[PDB]
């Protein structure tokens, strides 16, 4: 398994950024991704899901309504769009996967190597 | 070193007397020209079916021998023993050393007894008795196995009861010979003892003198024995395989039914593996009631019947013969002669969704308990008590059946569950489903051991070139024996010969001319003789 | 549902065994992953399930503990695995990562 | 010679099949009958001898058992059959009675 | 000293005489049942085992 991340940089607080998800080796369908904050001098802490196509997306406190997720098998990517930032959020970002979905579908998980976004 | 006996290892089968008759005994001997381990001077050897034994020497370096099964405590022994002064038969529970030459135990003692050259000996057990039978005759060497004849006289009965798996020796030149059972000719004396033998098994001239039950035969020709091929293996034609049976309707289905209707479908001529689906290691619950996990690979079915549907995570336990609770009181009720299995999966990324997935209801309310196997889909109102109501709600009225909310963001146990339950019947269906099977492939020109489709028999299989009109099972013969079968797989005619019988005569130009011998297999082809 | 990690940093020779405790808030069985977090590295995956223990992880990390309270024990690591640690759930959603222990000498 | 009834009650419902066992203290051949006794009613009696039943009562109603052990089967009765239950001895004097196995639901 | 049951003793006969009036009127037992025998008889029966 793989997963490559990419959209980092330094933003104002009040733009948007692309934060999108590139998997491969195992089938990025029948399986459900996540992604997992970190701010730099802390633990770990998850932002928002996707279930394997999308009609239920679940979200976190103080991040519901700046953060819109989308997976499409179609072209086997996740994005979080980060959208009308906060000068807070500056972190380090990992997408991930919960995993399974049918009973053949041998969980196994995976995470990615992180994404720096900054603010001013 | 290894050593040939000659003619040795002759024993008196018992009692009786007996003059100039050539006695034939069946017994346990020592083949004549036999391969007798050598030993100089020792370890531990086996028993198996009797024992001979020689010696040689002028002193005695040999001083008995030890016997049994473990040579130890925890299990009986023999320990028969002589020291300068007479020999000491004894059984007890010993400790022997592993290289004995005094032992360091005598307990639970149950039989007890006190008091150049060459000594052979016999031992046997018996029925609960260990048979010994020796003589002692002078060697005109010191230590080498000479050649010549001697009978060996009985010496004892011990009513023991012991059993014997090992042996050993005991010293202050010696060989070991083995029993097997075999036919002998022994020549009686005038005054009763036994002066020459045949051995009935060594070559064509002594299983002739047996056949005639004499020690000289004049010319002629005797049949003797016979020959009679021998066959390897059986195959097992069957005819085409049949089917694969899938479950993907099963398991593989789009959706799954809620536990008020559960769906059912049952099984046909098939061929249904189990062992696949139970190596995935994915199940929550995989339980087997009335048959092992194991041996479905290899039992047939009568009838094979699925039910599937979901229900909550803390139900599980609910889908088992002998219950209580809103599953199987009227829901799904297992009878309790059950022989299937349960399994059951956690779907909590399929049949879950944010907000709620309400498809899969339930009934959480009925009269009263529903026999097993039969389901109620006679959605009507639920009255409470002495009220009529009968369709009305609000006070105490109802629809007894609820939906499930089954979203991700709920704990376990409150997570919607697939459950397949398997049912299996087996009462006279001649043919059903049964799983993945093998035998192997059919052979011709060699006599065999041959299973077709019920047909069981023996014989070289050939091909036919009768036409087996296309209605016709097989060939039937004047006097109503098999000769001809049909390949069910590949359909093709193929004869059945017999294996190969047949008599053996000796022809010898008399043994006071010779003791040389040809040998006649009667009407047998000359390439398949050994 | 919030995990816990209740033992703070500890002063673990490169030898001698350490044993870590993760609690949950109401019942998880067989669903915890251990992570292994060095100073400014990816956090590494240790245990499949609190059981057996992923490829490229030796013998020494086992992992243990049902009910509510769940163990990680190490053994005899060696003389560099120090890091922060974290038990993480995937019953439901989503996976809680907890607090951390680190451990010094 | 006393008879004992060892299942206590049970909550079997409408459907669904009943089978309650009677023993013996000694040797009784085919001498049992079965009563089954209401509230508050006079105990009607079930089976002649282990293995016909009474006039009156249906085929639903089975009994059975030998030796020393004894059984009542309940088919699959309707919805009312539900009271006590006693198995008595008709061997020698006099006739004991047993314990008795109510059924609930 | 005999045995205990689970672990029974057990004795064969070899060539013997063997007395059987001499054991039955001591007149001391609890229980003397024979079965396939007649009591009386033994004292002229020869046996094999
Ligand atoms: C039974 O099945 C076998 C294959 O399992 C069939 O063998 C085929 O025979 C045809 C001849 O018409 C060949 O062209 C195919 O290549 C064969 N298949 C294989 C896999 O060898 C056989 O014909 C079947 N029996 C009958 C009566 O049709
Ligand atoms: C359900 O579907 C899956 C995938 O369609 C089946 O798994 C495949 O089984 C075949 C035959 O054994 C294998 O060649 C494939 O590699 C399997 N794929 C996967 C992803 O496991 C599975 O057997 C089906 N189960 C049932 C009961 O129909
Ligand atoms: C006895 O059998 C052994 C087994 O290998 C063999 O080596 C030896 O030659 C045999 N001796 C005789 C005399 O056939
Ligand atoms: C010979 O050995 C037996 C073995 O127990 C022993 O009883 C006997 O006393 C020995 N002979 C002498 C003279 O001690
Ligand atoms: C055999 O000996 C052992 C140990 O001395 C003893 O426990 C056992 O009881 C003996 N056997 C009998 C039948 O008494
Ligand atoms: C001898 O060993 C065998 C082992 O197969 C056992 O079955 C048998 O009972 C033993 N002999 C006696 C007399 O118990
Ligand atoms: C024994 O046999 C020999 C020769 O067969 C005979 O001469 C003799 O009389 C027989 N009886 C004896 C030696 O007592
Ligand atoms: C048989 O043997 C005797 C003596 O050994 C001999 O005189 C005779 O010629 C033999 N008979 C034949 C047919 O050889
Ligand atoms: C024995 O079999 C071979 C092989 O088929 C054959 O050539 C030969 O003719 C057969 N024997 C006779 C007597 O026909």
């Amino acid at each position: 398994v793989q997963l490559v991340e990419s959209g980092g940089g330094v933003v104002q607080p009040g733009t948007s950024l692309r934060l999108s998800c590139a998997a491969s080796g195992f089938s990025f369908s029948h399986y459900v991704m996540y992604w997992v904050r970190q701010a730099p001098g802390k633990g770990l802490d998850w932002v928002a899901i996707i279930s394997f196509d999308g009609s239920s997306q679940y979200y976190a406190d103080s991040v519901k309504g700046r953060f819109t997720i989308s997976r499409d098998n179609s072209k086997d990517t996740l994005y979080l769009q980060m959208h009308s930032l906060r000068p807070e959020d500056t972190a380090v970002y990992y997408c991930a996967i919960h995993g399974g979905t049918y009973y053949y579908d041998k969980n196994i998980l995976a995470w990615g190597q992180g994404t720096l976004v900054t603010v001013s | 070193a290894y050593t040939n006996s000659f003619t040795r290892g002759v024993y008196y089968p018992d009692k009786v007397f007996r003059s100039s008759v050539l006695h034939s005994t069946q017994d346990l001997f020592l083949p004549f020209f036999s391969n007798v381990t050598w030993f100089h001077a020792n370890p531990v050897l086996p028993f198996n079916d009797g024992v001979y034994f020689a010696s040689t020497e002028k002193s005695n370096i040999i001083r008995g021998w030890i016997f049994g099964t473990t040579l130890d405590s925890k299990t009986q022994s023999l320990l028969i023993v002589n020291n300068a002064t007479n020999v000491v038969i004894k059984v007890c529970e010993f400790q022997f050393c592993n290289d004995p030459f005094v032992y360091s135990s005598a307990n639970n003692c149950t039989f007890e007894y006190v008091s150049k050259n060459l000594r052979e000996f016999v031992f046997k057990n018996i029925d609960g008795y260990f048979k010994i039978y020796s003589k002692h005759t002078p060697i005109n060497l010191v230590r080498d196995l000479p050649q010549g004849f001697s009978a060996l006289e009985p010496l004892v009965d011990l009513p023991i009861g012991i059993n014997i798996t090992r042996f050993q020796t005991l010293l202050a030149a010696y060989y070991v010979g083995y029993l097997q059972p075999r036919t002998f000719l022994l020549k009686y004396n005038e005054n009763g003892t036994i002066t020459d033998a045949v051995d009935c098994a060594l070559d064509p001239l002594s299983e002739t003198k047996c056949t005639l039950k004499s020690f000289t035969v004049e010319k002629g020709i005797y049949q003797t024995s016979n020959f009679r091929v021998q066959p390897t293996e059986s195959i097992v034609r069957f005819p085409n395989i049949t089917n694969l049976c899938p479950f993907g309707e099963v398991f593989n289905a789009t959706r799954f039914a809620s536990v008020y209707a559960w769906n059912r479908k049952r099984i046909s001529n098939c061929v249904a593996d189990y062992s696949v689906l139970y190596n995935s290691a994915s199940f929550s619950t995989f339980k087997c009631y009335g048959v092992s996990p194991t041996k479905l690979n290899d039992l047939c079915f009568t009838n094979v019947y699925a039910d599937s549907f979901v229900i909550r995570g803390d139900e599980v336990r609910q889908i088992a013969p002998g219950q209580t609770g809103k599953i199987a009181d009227y829901n799904y009720k297992l009878p309790d002669d059950f022989t299937g299995c349960v399994i059951a999966w956690n779907s909590n990324n399929l049949d879950s969704k944010v907000g709620g997935n309400y498809n899969y209801r339930y009934r959480l309310f009925r009269k009263s308990n529903l026999k097993p196997f039969e389901r109620d889909i006679s959605t009507e109102i639920y009255q409470a008590g002495s009220k009529p109501c009968n369709g009305v709600e609000g006070f105490n009225c109802y629809f007894p059946l609820q939906s499930y909310g089954f979203q991700p963001t709920n704990g376990v146990g409150y997570q919607p569950y697939r459950v397949v339950v398997l049912s299996f019947e087996l009462l006279h269906a001649p043919a059903t489903v049964c799983g993945p099977k093998k035998s192997t492939n059919l052979v011709k020109n060699k006599c065999v051991n041959f299973n077709f489709n019920g047909l069981t028999g023996t014989g070289v299989l050939t091909e036919s070139n009768k036409k087996f009109l296309p209605f016709q099972q097989f060939g039937r013969d004047i006097a109503d024996t098999t000769d001809a079968v049909r390949d069910p797989q590949t359909l093709e005619i193929l004869d059945i010969t017999p294996c190969s019988f047949g008599g053996v005569s000796v022809i010898t130009p008399g043994t006071n001319t010779s003791n040389q011998v040809a040998v006649l297999y009667q009407g047998v082809n000359c390439t398949e003789v050994p | 549902i919030r995990m816990t990690q209740s033992p703070p940093t500890l002063s673990l020779s490169p030898g001698e065994r350490a044993t870590l405790s993760c609690r949950a808030s109401q019942s998880v069985t067989n669903y915890l992953v251990w992570y292994q977090q060095k100073p400014g590295q990816a956090p590494r995956l240790l245990i499949y399930d609190t059981f057996n223990r992923a490829t490229g992880i030796p013998a020494r990390f086992s992992g243990s503990g049902s009910g509510t309270d769940f163990t990680l024990t190490i053994s005899s690591l060696e003389p560099e695995d120090f890091a922060v640690y974290y038990c993480q759930q995937r019953s439901n959603w989503p996976p809680t990562f907890g607090q951390g222990t680190k451990v010094d000498i």
